[PDB]
């Protein structure tokens, strides 16, 4: 491929800044594009630039180009959750549309919450019109990881972040249940690493 | 196949046998530009061949000299053959004295 | 981004049968492309086109075929579904932007699953679960969690909705829907949202909760054979009110 | 009194795998550059090929012409694929300039394909040719579309060029104004008759090209006379063949003309037989 990004993936807390690199070896060269796409959704195109640009700003997306060493970067500033996407490199040899366009890998940017007040907990909900259910792990930092399960008739899921916009709080979670009515929520999350002072319902 | 190669066989200087002169063919007025251009002696190929680049004039048509330094005699025979997509066999031109 | 579309967003299909994606622009843009795009992996060009009568192959060789008979539509065609074209397709178009440059213009794009039969299509049952009593009294807060099973393609979209109007808040949905037996080709899916309000709004009586699953399934043109219901596009709710004791 | 500077440019496609793209320039009659499909760089044919054009300016160009090259060759394939063209392909390109007294200078940017014109650059784009068929919008539809490639052609046509003209006028000077005189003999070609003679009147080795000759009775022209193409020799001067087939016998007492500029006037007379 004449056009290669680093890195491949990376993970940051939110509020940060971060740079990805874009590097082609495409010639002649008329332009290099940056697209975001979020899982799920075709790109969306941030910025363009020429040979004749070494910057382009798209609100907190900046992009510089360097045209002697064929090098790009993507600076993002003050990084949000909304951040996690793809973000694809993309140069064109032709001021036309004659030309071929070189597609990067993509690089997979993750942006976790950087949890400031960890509660972490497992708790157990009662079904709404059923009965008798759900195990939530909640309120771990971003360091905690949630491994899957390993026998089939138990379901974890991912951990997921919520943000409760008027009260400006975030909180991970991660859902574990099961068919087996002797389902403990104390034993769900064994396979993953918990922290040790980690709160139980009864 | 468009224009067919028009010909041209000529010394540089006024024959004398014995006496070191050029002998030039001149294809022109032909199209497209893939053409075999070849001197020959006695009917056989002169390898020692200079030619200028491949040319072309206002209409587009192309043209072309091959040229070799050559010591002409009674006996020896000169011409120029040239193949070409507009040609169904390839035309031999002789030098004339 | 919003002037190029692609019908329908979501498409499951039985395998053997018979593909045609729609893409279509309302611009007069010549130059048009298709993408195929595996989940995770990168975009690879399976067609372009420079305007109408005009159909050349992309980098990746696709046994798909596309057709350029008008400007504004490049409907893309599979004669004969199998598994191995389950994937994301886009559609794209380029042409003259804010600058004196020609830019692309992508489409939503397509996701298709190819199954072995339809009788493996089910809708997603739903259920919401009601907050932990220790939550309330420990952080104050209290999350409420949904669970969508037994779906069949992973094609689902999922909203809360407090009070009949739809939010975004402290809400969250699984990026992935897991398999609920990850042995078998055509496995069921399963996926989990967390609506997380404070613990003064759950105990107010007054207030409802609605978790919605959006589910794309069959239409109007798919046949039917078995006695239960047939598995169309449709909308499953689950519902908790609000309780203080 | 004029001089255009004149770069020619060939290119082949026989498959979409096969081509080779030369090139020359010509100020007036004279070959300054060569440019084969095999060399990395265009070729100074005369020690005075660069002009006033510095080393830095040279290669600036060089570079250009080396892009241009590739990206040419990569084009006119992928426009093969739009329009639907079949190989071989043959597409030709003469463009340059030529300096006028005073100041002006007109230049021009015109393309061939398989020995017709198909369009031009006209003042800031490309232009097709009046009675080039319709795909050739098509060409032009994207053609157009690339500014830095329509700005740096006008940039070559209008500025440097006429430059670039110039500088090749002024240190070529003493080569482009130089004189060589002919040297003309007779000779009796094949027979058309009988009883009709050829006579063939030869004249090589002159320059500049621009001659004058003719079969005479006297001081009278004969006209019918038929005077050939004027064709090069390898050292860069010129040869002519004039022709004239006559009865018998009588002329007798014709005589070929020669007026050259080498040469003041001081015509080369040759009278038959004298050969
Ligand atoms: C021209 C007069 C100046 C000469 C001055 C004196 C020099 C000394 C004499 C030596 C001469 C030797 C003989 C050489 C004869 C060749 C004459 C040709 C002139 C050179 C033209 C230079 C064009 C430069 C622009 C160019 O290379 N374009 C490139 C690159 O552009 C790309 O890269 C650029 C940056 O590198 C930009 O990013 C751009 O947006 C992107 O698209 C672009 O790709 C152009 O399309 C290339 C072709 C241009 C001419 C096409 C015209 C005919 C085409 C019609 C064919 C129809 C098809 C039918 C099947
Ligand atoms: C004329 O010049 C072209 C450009 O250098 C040649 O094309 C090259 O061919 C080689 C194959 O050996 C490639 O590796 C290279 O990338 C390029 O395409 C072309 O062959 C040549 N033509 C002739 C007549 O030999
Ligand atoms: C194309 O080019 C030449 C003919 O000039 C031939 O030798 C070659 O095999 C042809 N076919 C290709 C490479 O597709
Ligand atoms: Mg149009």
């Amino acid at each position: 491929n004449q056009v290669e990004q680093s890195p491949q993936s990376l993970i940051i807390l939110e509020g940060k800044n971060c740079t990805l690199q874009c590097n082609y070896t495409v010639s002649p060269f008329s332009n290099l594009r940056w697209y975001k796409q979020d899982t799920g959704r075709g790109p969306v195109s941030l910025t363009i630039m020429t040979f004749s640009e070494n910057t382009k700003s798209n609100g907190r997306y900046t992009a510089t180009l360097d045209a002697d060493t064929k090098q790009s970067s993507l600076h993002i500033t003050a990084s949000q959750l909304s951040d996690s996407a793809s973000y694809i490199c993309v140069v064109s040899d032709r001021g036309s549309t004659l030309g071929r366009l070189y597609f990067g890998r993509g690089t997979q940017l993750t942006v976790w919450p950087d949890i400031q007040n960890p509660d972490p907990a497992v708790y157990q909900l009662r079904d709404s019109k059923s009965s008798d259910s759900v195990c939530l792990f909640t309120d771990f930092d971003s360091q905690t990881n949630v491994s899957q399960s390993k026998d089939s008739d138990v379901y974890i899921t991912d951990k997921c972040v919520l943000d409760m916009r008027s009260m400006d709080f975030k909180s991970n979670s991660a859902v574990a249940w099961s068919n087996k009515s002797d389902f403990a929520c104390a034993n769900a999350f064994n396979n993953s690493i918990i922290p040790e002072d980690t709160f139980f319902p009864s | 196949i468009q224009r067919t190669p028009k010909i041209q066989v000529y010394s540089r200087h006024p024959a004398e046998n014995g006496k070191s002169n050029f002998l030039n063919c001149y294809v022109s007025g032909f199209h497209p530009s893939d053409i075999e251009v070849d001197l020959l002696k006695n009917g056989e190929r002169i390898e020692k061949v200079e030619h200028s680049d491949l040319s072309f004039s206002k209409d587009w048509s192309f043209y072309l000299l091959y040229y070799t330094e050559f010591t002409p005699t009674e006996k020896d025979e000169y011409a120029c053959r040239v193949n070409h997509v507009t040609l169904s066999q390839p035309k031999i031109v002789k030098w004339d004295r | 981004e919003a002037d190029i579309y692609q019908t329908p967003r979501y498409l499951v299909i039985g395998t053997g049968k018979k593909i045609t994606l729609e893409c279509s622009q309302t611009m007069g843009h010549d130059k048009m492309y298709w993408y195929q795009q595996d989940p995770g992996m990168e975009l690879h060009l399976i067609h372009y086109s420079y305007g109408v009568n005009s159909t050349e192959k992309g980098d990746l060789s696709s046994e798909s075929t596309v057709s350029r008979i008008r400007t504004e539509h490049f409907p893309l065609t599979l004669e004969s579904a199998r598994p191995s074209h389950t994937s994301q397709y886009l559609c794209a178009s380029s042409g003259l932007r804010d600058r004196g440059l020609y830019e692309q213009y992508f489409g939503p794009g397509t996701r298709l699953t190819v199954t072995e039969d339809l009788k493996n299509v089910f809708p997603p049952e739903v259920a919401v679960f009601e907050p932990s009593e220790a939550e309330i009294s420990h952080t104050q807060k209290a999350t409420l969690v949904c669970l969508a099973t037994g779906f069949y393609p992973d094609h689902v979209e999922l909203s809360w909705w407090v009070n009949g109007k739809e939010v975004h808040s402290g809400v969250c949905t699984d990026p992935q829907p897991l398999k609920e037996q990850p042995a078998l080709n055509d496995s069921r899916y399963a996926l989990s949202s967390r609506l997380r309000v404070s613990a003064t709004f759950w105990q107010n009586p007054r207030n409802h909760f609605r978790c919605q699953v959006q589910f794309y399934g069959l239409s109007e043109n798919d046949e039917w054979t078995q006695d239960r219901a047939k598995p169309v596009t449709q909308i499953v709710s689950a519902e908790a009110w609000g309780r203080a004791d | 009194r004029l001089f255009p500077l004149r770069c020619l440019q060939i290119s082949s496609f026989a498959n979409s795998s096969w081509t080779r793209t030369d090139g020359l320039a010509w100020l007036g009659e004279l070959q300054t550059h060569s440019w084969s499909n095999d060399s990395d760089t265009v070729r100074s044919l005369k020690p005075w090929s660069q002009g006033t054009f510095s080393d830095q300016q040279w290669e600036t160009l060089q570079h250009i012409f080396r892009v241009y090259r590739s990206s040419f060759t990569r084009d006119v394939k992928e426009f093969a694929k739009m329009l639907r063209l079949s190989y071989p392909l043959e597409l030709q390109v003469s463009a340059g300039c030529e300096v006028h007294p005073g100041n002006a200078s007109n230049n021009f940017f015109h393309v061939a394909f398989q020995g017709k014109d198909i369009l031009s650059f006209q003042g800031t784009s490309w232009e097709p040719t009046q009675e080039a068929p319709l795909w050739v919008n098509l060409a032009i539809q994207v053609l157009n579309q690339d500014k830095w490639t329509r700005e740096t052609v006008q940039w070559l046509l209008n500025g440097t060029c006429p430059q670039f003209v110039s500088g090749l006028l002024e240190s070529g000077k003493s080569e482009l104004k130089k004189q060589v005189k002919p040297k003309a003999w007779l000779s009796r070609g094949p027979s058309p008759g009988p009883g009709r003679l050829l006579l063939v009147c030869h004249v090589s080795g002159f320059y500049p090209k621009p001659v004058w000759v003719k079969w005479m009775r006297g001081e009278q022209e004969q006209q019918g006379t038929q005077p050939g193409d004027i064709l090069p020799n390898a050292d860069e001067t010129w040869y002519l063949r004039a022709t004239l087939d006559v009865v018998a016998g009588e002329a007798a007492g014709l005589s070929c003309r020669v007026k050259h500029s080498s040469l003041e006037g001081q015509d080369i007379v040759l009278y038959w037989h004298h050969h």
